[PDB]
């Protein structure tokens, strides 16, 4: 019984920590890339995220 | 007619005095741009 | 022997440099020229040569 809880918690934790990944974007927070790139150059960055 | 520098600014998603105050192209512009010197014809 | 001036702890209005036509070329990578007036930075280096 503890293993199902542990596995679900681990899957959720890795899903959450995947928001820290760049995937090649200049930054991982969408707000800052949006606030410092004009749309025609921010779309290409957001697409990678 | 455009004279002087900034002649290359006529393009989608370009910045500069001409592109921002004189002539701005849309982001998804679908078309061609043509230019040639015209000193013989247009030379205040 | 290009010089390096470090500028910090000041309010830096970039609009004058963006709008002034005295510059032959003002091209930059990473951040857009028109939103520089709103971002905040740690420090800036001016390498002039």
């Amino acid at each position: 019984l503890q293993d199902v809880v542990n596995q679900n918690a681990q899957a959720l934790n890795t899903l959450v920590k995947q928001l820290s990944s760049n995937f090649g974007a200049i930054s991982s927070v969408l707000n800052d890339i949006l606030s410092r790139l004009d749309p025609p150059e921010a779309e290409v960055q957001i697409d990678r995220l | 007619v455009i004279r002087g520098d900034e002649v290359r600014q006529i393009a989608p998603g370009q910045t500069g005095k001409i592109a921002d105050y004189n002539y701005k192209l849309p982001d998804d512009f679908t078309g061609c741009v043509i230019a040639w010197n015209s000193n013989n014809l247009d030379s205040y | 022997a290009w010089n390096r001036k470090r500028i910090s702890n000041c309010v830096a209005d970039y609009s004058v440099l963006y709008n002034s036509a005295s510059f032959s070329t003002f091209k930059c990578y990473g951040v857009s020229p028109t939103k520089l007036n709103d971002l905040c930075f740690t420090n800036v280096y001016a390498d002039s040569f």
